[PDB]
């Protein structure tokens, strides 16, 4: 099994899958939460793009890299009005500087 | 059944209700619909809390070897304050 | 006392198996109920040790004294062997609360003399200064 964060702008989804799970199957559950069609979904692996037929293991996602305590990030973009959006994942807030006592 | 947790900087985290109810504080807040807004918890901290919920539910009552839960030094204090407020 | 080994003199063979990322400190409660430290086990190692039936064992992190689980519980008492098969004491990391895990990490990064220079509530200073120790947990176990 694999654990991933499906990120899209300021939207992050925590869910679990398997190395054998295919990209299209992941788009199925994305519709289960975001209620959007797989036709208008574009998954990414570090701005590499993912094919609907390939598996997570083939895309580089592995159980040792997709942990419950450290899920693997997957890009997402949606096709609005028959035009796919460009990858835009909002970065999380940066932590503050480390106090001298650390 | 999913629940959305929203941080102070606007980031939205959608997690299973089971995982969210790990926190006693969130359970009382949950009972908008299936939405909770945290005013003091930034995104980089709330993201790590959701990882704990996934880690907690995963390895609780399991015979699989339990790995260490990682906490970077930068986010240690903020996670502690969020954890103390969330009771998780 | 109550939590104390029994001088049974009945040999029992045990394999301490450290299935945790921590350096494990085996602690033997002697017949007076007083913890007695034993040699440590590096992470991912196992040793065949000689103990006796009715003897109480608990397991801790050698460096921080964080509590560890053995066979999914906290206290391990060897039982008489069967078919020449050893008793496995599987030492494992607990699923700590997020708060306790947070305190562990902070304690390792800040010297104890500098806990109160951190930007946190005063209640957390006491929590940080409340280091895990064996005597603390024996009190909980005795009363239950």
């Amino acid at each position: 099994d694999v654990f991933l964060m499906i990120r899209r702008h300021k939207t992050t989804i925590f869910t679990d899958a398997k190395e054998s799970s295919t990209v299209f199957e992941l788009k199925r559950i994305v519709e289960g939460i975001l209620k959007r069609p797989p036709d208008e979904q574009r998954l990414y692996k570090d701005d590499q793009l993912l094919d609907d037929g390939k598996t997570l293991g083939e895309c580089g996602f592995t159980s040792q890299t997709a942990r419950p305590q450290a899920p693997a990030t997957v890009g997402l973009a949606f096709r609005a009005d028959d035009t796919f959006e460009a990858l835009c994942i909002e970065p999380f807030s940066s932590p503050p500087e480390l106090p001298d006592v650390m | 059944m999913y629940v959305k947790l929203i941080s102070s900087d606007g980031h939205e985290f959608i997690v299973k209700r089971e995982h969210a109810l790990t926190s006693g504080t969130i359970k009382a807040m949950l009972s908008e619909t299936n939405e909770v807004n945290f005013r003091e918890i930034p995104s980089h901290v709330l993201s790590k809390v959701c990882m704990y919920f996934t880690y907690k539910v995963r390895y609780t009552n399991s015979s699989t070897e339990i790995p260490e839960f990682p906490i970077a030094p930068e986010i240690a204090l903020e996670l502690l304050m969020a954890a103390n407020f969330l009771d998780c | 006392p109550v939590l104390r080994s029994v001088n049974s003199r009945e040999p029992s063979q045990v394999i301490f198996c450290n299935r945790s990322p921590r350096v494990v400190l085996p602690v033997w409660l002697n017949f007076d109920g007083e913890p007695q430290p034993y040699p440590t086990l590096p992470p991912g190692t196992g040793r065949r040790i000689h103990s006796y039936r009715g003897h109480l064992w608990l397991f801790r992190d050698a460096g921080t004294h964080d509590g560890l689980l053995v066979n999914q519980t906290e206290l391990f008492v060897p039982s008489l062997n069967v078919d020449g098969q050893p008793i496995f004491a599987n030492i494992t990391l607990p699923v700590y609360t997020l708060k306790e895990r947070c305190l562990q990490v902070v304690r390792s990064l800040v010297k104890p003399e500098n806990y109160r220079r951190l930007d946190i509530v005063r209640s957390l200073y006491e929590d940080l200064e409340d280091h895990p120790n064996v005597q603390k947990d024996l009190e909980r176990l005795t009363q239950e």
